[PDB]
């Protein structure tokens, strides 16, 4: 039942995202209400989060692949829908596998940007 | 269920064969309700007989009331699970 | 958006037609009669299924100690053949039918819909959705 | 139930003589112990500033409200209330709260002079069923005792079916022991001490 | 001559939840009786 | 008032989520 | 051949059931058969002495496993060899108490019901009911 | 002059009378035999029921009294025993689980249970170290009712054992009981949580082996013998006499128990 509910919610959010993409194409992004903005952000994360690195492409693309277990998939998408991961950057979901990958890539992004600040602050 | 079987037969007699049930027909229904112990059904049949027939047999009415009181004394007036209170997020919809 | 009486009842009827498993004759006809007489006007469209489930399976009149009927309770499954013989608009079954419907509607609006309208927590929102999905799939 | 059992099963009435009084006494002692632990301590003793009986207070309230009956005027629930109405509501609310605490569960007046919140109505409804439920149970248990049936509850089971269902007798035998032991005990406490 | 049977396979003991008669004594003891039923099912599944 | 008077795998995700966001606040500070 | 090999491994504990269910006499009778002991003993004769001794020891332990834990605790206090007689005497004593409590005809019906649900043979039930009656007087 | 303290806990008068006759005939009157309900030393407890004042319930497989069926087996079954209150009062094993459901504070009871489990765990690890085993087997009944006492038992037993450096394997009641009766050589040291079922399992193992005497470690510090049948009680008395410093008498009782279990008194 949880799997079915999560799948339907994702489909509903994606459909709403397409509708919101049409309004911003006319009214503008600033015209969306507070709820619509949150829906857009969550949907964009979902779209970025649906991409996976295949182990078969390790040689060509270099990046190590991921095999996401079903239990992880339901929990990872369920948490995103509720809004638990509303503070993670959008790009942390692009071509990553599982929720844990989203977090480690956030560490590597937060720590990476930390050096950039000490550089840009200095110099 | 005997009551459901008998009621269906009356429906066939009334609505398809176009024959009006007589007093004897309803007495058998009332007798089954008393015998089975379905006192709530007996109430409806009692009103049915009074409305259509020339009243209801007194003995059956008194027997039906006797069954209701025994349930009331024994706490069986309603199914148990119906009285258990539940909230919005506690109703275990199945 | 002008919503007249026909529009409200029509929308509720469409919501009620959503089914998964066949419904017992008594449950289906009783719900249709309640919607037809305007008892679901105050009930929101998304909550119609939850309202129907409480009407069929549960019994709020017995729950909140406000029962006055003698025989017309939805747990008496033998009433199906009395509702099929006399019609719901009969002097025998019409009086009790209205009483239980009025009590059920009043209790539902007082207790359940009011709380459902005061849910903002994300966890509560998710819980409410799961409840609605379960109700839609079971009566 | 494949496999011949080693022995037959008999009613496990090893304690042929188990007086109902002793079991109820033990239940009372356990109940008292738990209540003391749950509540903790009996609250500190309080000395009354004035001496007066509840009946005397009720009579005085009735006398006070009786002289203003002609002056008292009813009004719609949503309209503002009068001095007499406010005094009557306060006095009756206090009186009936005290009565309900004492044990005089007269719901007809409690529902009138105490119900002001939907939570209050919920609590009253829960209380009303509980008192009626206990009364019926006490009457049923007394009638059952007169008849001679076992005091404890007995499940609706057909052990010949249970034996056939289960493969190993051990869970079945254990289940029979528990229920038979349960059916030979009286689950009651001394409500005089509990009320005290 | 194909596979005959898996002798190391046992059909699990299908438990049944004990049902109590619907009386006032049951309503007052609803929670306690339910706990006994749950304990019985746990014993049946595990064995003892 | 009365309410005030009275009072492992998922932990790793909460730990990482908290710690992940810990550096995100620190970078903003300095 | 496979059945005997599987039974030997199961008794030795090398291979357990699918659900890791306890290796009791009752379960073995369910799967292998009523006379698993006889066929296993005949098969064991085609094995070295050490395996034969293990088979005999395991069979004896499984037979002891035919009683519940409570019965073993109550009746097997003075050794396993004396367990059967002690259990029979305890079972007979219970029958005498029941007879003195609720008559004989009801006891006869009760013995019939218990034998039916005990998977007992009619001869054993008749032997049991006669023995308890004789013990009474 | 000396005294032997007989405790009765659910034992039929026949067993107690047999024990009294055995000690009187064997001792010869040098050591008196007094009856009581609690003791710390020179005590024999007769009956399945657990006496008052015992925290550990160890039992082993003595070499001399090994049954031919269980020859060569070596496994130590230690049952943790919580403090026992009066029969009318609610026992700790039940209070620790019901008060939590009722919402009552359970601080003192938890502290008492923790102390008992720590002592039992220390005894178990000591036996495991002496025997040389690396892993012990914890036994907890998996019933939903005992969802709190067992949880504390596991939390404390594993903590103490891991602190000592040995491994712990948790298991239920049915599987371990079947293994202990059928294949006991695969278990070296098995600890049992305080439940009625575990007590029955300990009695069943002590009886199936051929009849043995269980050792109880009390709060005061010491060992008291425990029996439930004629042979088990006779062995318990023999061990107790050996502790007092009587070797020949202990051997005679042990020999009599081995030969004639149910009539040792007449046999010797």
């Amino acid at each position: 039942v949880d799997h079915y509910n999560v799948a339907q919610d994702v489909v509903q959010m994606l459909t709403k995202y397409r509708e919101l993409q049409d309004i911003i194409a006319v009214l503008g992004i600033d015209e969306l209400s507070e709820e619509d903005k949150l829906i857009v952000d969550r949907a964009r994360k979902l779209v970025k989060f649906l991409s996976q690195p295949f182990q078969v492409a390790e040689v060509f693309t270099g990046m190590t692949g991921h095999y996401v277990q079903l239990d992880d998939t339901i929990d990872s998408f369920s948490g995103l829908l509720m809004g638990t991961y509303d503070q993670v950057p959008e790009m942390a979901f692009y071509m990553v596998g599982g929720i844990n990958s989203v977090l480690e890539k956030a560490k590597k992004m937060a720590e990476e940007a930390a050096e950039l600040e000490k550089m840009r602050r200095a110099r | 269920s005997k009551f459901c079987a008998m009621m269906d037969l009356l429906e066939e007699m009334q609505h398809r064969n176009r024959l009006k049930p007589n007093e004897e027909s309803w007495t058998w229904v009332m007798k089954e309700c008393v015998k089975s112990g379905q006192f709530r059904l007996g109430y409806c049949i009692q009103q049915v007989m009074e409305t259509e027939c020339k009243g209801c047999p007194a003995d059956l009415v008194k027997a039906n009331e006797a069954n209701a009181q025994k349930a009331k004394t024994e706490g069986k007036e309603h199914p148990g699970h119906l009285s258990q209170q539940a909230g919005l997020f506690d109703v275990k919809v199945e | 958006q002008v919503q007249t009486i026909p529009m409200i009842r029509g929308a509720r009827f469409v919501a009620l037609f959503n089914q998964k498993q066949p419904s017992y004759f008594m449950n289906a006809i009783v719900s249709l009669y309640a919607c037809l007489n305007g008892y679901l006007d105050d009930v929101k469209v998304q909550y119609v299924k939850f309202y129907e489930y409480l009407l069929v399976h549960r019994d709020l009149g017995i729950m909140y100690g406000t029962a006055k009927n003698k025989f017309f309770y939805m747990y008496v499954q033998e009433l199906n053949y009395l509702i099929r013989f006399f019609t719901l608009n009969s002097p025998i079954l019409h009086g009790e039918l209205e009483e239980m419907l009025k009590q059920h509607t009043h209790l539902f609006l007082q207790h359940y819909q009011s709380k459902m309208n005061a849910i903002k927590s994300e966890k509560d929102v998710k819980a409410l959705k799961n409840l609605l999905y379960s109700c839609k799939r079971a009566v | 139930i494949s496999g011949v059992s080693p022995l037959l099963y008999f009613p496990p009435t090893t304690t042929s003589t188990t007086n109902r009084e002793d079991q109820i006494n033990k239940n009372t002692n356990i109940a008292i112990q738990m209540i003391k632990r749950y509540k903790g301590e009996v609250p500190p003793h309080y000395t009354r500033k004035s001496s007066a009986t509840i009946e005397q207070v009720e009579k005085e309230i009735d006398a006070l409200l009786g002289g203003a009956e002609k002056l008292r005027k009813t009004s719609t629930d949503d309209q503002p209330m009068d001095k007499l109405t406010l005094m009557e509501r306060c006095l009756r609310h206090a009186l009936w709260s005290y009565h309900k605490e004492e044990g005089r569960y007269d719901f007809d007046q409690i529902g009138r002079w105490v119900v002001y919140t939907p939570e209050d109505e919920v609590k009253l409804a829960q209380l009303k069923r509980e008192v009626e439920a206990k009364e019926k149970l006490a009457a049923l248990r007394k009638r059952r005792e007169e008849e001679g049936l076992p005091g404890g509850p007995v499940p609706r089971i057909n052990w010949p079916q249970e034996y056939s269902s289960f493969i190993d007798r051990e869970p079945v035998v254990a289940k029979r022991i528990r229920y038979d032991t349960l059916a030979s005990t009286t689950l009651e406490r001394d409500e005089k001490q509990i009320e005290s | 001559r194909a596979d005959e049977v898996d002798y190391t396979n046992l059909p699990a003991p299908k438990p049944q939840k004990t049902v109590w008669d619907d009386n006032i004594e049951t309503e007052v003891l609803r929670k306690y009786l339910d706990g006994l039923s749950q304990y019985d099912m746990e014993e049946a599944k595990y064995g003892v | 008032e009365a309410a005030e008077r009275n009072p492992t795998g998922d932990n790793a995700r909460d730990r990482l989520l908290k710690e992940v966001l810990a550096l995100q606040a620190r970078i903003n500070q300095r | 051949s496979t059945k005997m090999q599987t039974l030997h491994k199961l008794l030795t504990g090398e291979v357990s059931f699918k659900n890791k269910a306890p290796v009791k006499d009752c379960n073995i009778v369910h799967q292998f058969g009523e006379n698993w002991a006889t066929e296993l003993s005949a098969y064991a004769k085609t094995l070295p002495a050490e395996q034969q001794k293990i088979i005999v020891r395991q069979i004896a332990r499984v037979k002891l496993t035919r009683y519940t834990v409570a019965e073993l605790a109550a009746y097997c206090g003075d050794g396993p060899a004396l367990l059967d007689e002690t259990a029979r005497a305890a079972n007979i004593e219970q029958g005498v108490a029941f007879v003195k409590a609720k008559g004989v005809e009801a006891f006869e019906k009760y013995v019939a019901e218990e034998s039916t649900n005990a998977n007992w043979k009619p001869e054993e039930a008749k032997k049991f009911i006669e023995d308890v009656k004789a013990k009474a007087k | 002059s000396k005294q032997l303290t007989f405790i009765s806990a659910g034992a039929t008068a026949a067993v107690l009378q047999s024990a009294s006759a055995i000690v009187s005939k064997v001792a010869g009157g040098r050591v008196q035999t007094k009856t009581a309900k609690e003791a710390g030393r020179h005590a024999v407890v007769v009956g399945p029921e657990t006496p008052i004042g015992v925290h550990t319930a160890v039992t082993e497989v003595p070499k001399s009294a090994q049954d031919p069926l269980f020859s060569g087996v070596s496994t130590v079954v230690v049952r943790a025993v919580l403090p026992r209150a009066a029969p009318d009062s609610v026992q700790l094993r039940d209070a620790l689980d019901v008060y939590a459901s009722a919402g009552i504070d359970t601080k003192e009871e938890v502290r008492s249970a923790t102390e008992a489990f720590k002592k039992s765990a220390e005894v178990a690890v000591g036996k495991a170290k002496a025997k040389g085993v690396k892993r012990i087997v914890l036994v907890v009944k998996q019933a939903s009712k005992h969802n709190c006492i067992n949880e504390l038992f596991k939390k404390i037993s594993t903590e103490t054992i891991e602190s000592a450096g040995l491994t712990t394997e948790v298991v239920g009641t049915a599987a371990v009981a079947n293994q202990l009766i059928v294949n006991p050589e695969s278990l070296g040291v098995v600890l049992l949580n305080d439940v009625a079922a575990t007590e029955q399992i300990e009695l069943a193992f002590a009886g199936v082996v051929g009849g043995v005497s269980r050792v109880y470690h009390t709060v005061e510090g010491g060992k008291i013998s425990a029996g439930h049948s004629f042979k088990s009680v006779a062995l318990a008395v023999a061990q107790e006499l050996r502790e007092l410093g009587l070797s020949s008498e202990a051997d005679k009782v042990e020999a009599a128990a081995s030969k004639n279990p149910r009539a040792v008194v007449s046999a010797l």
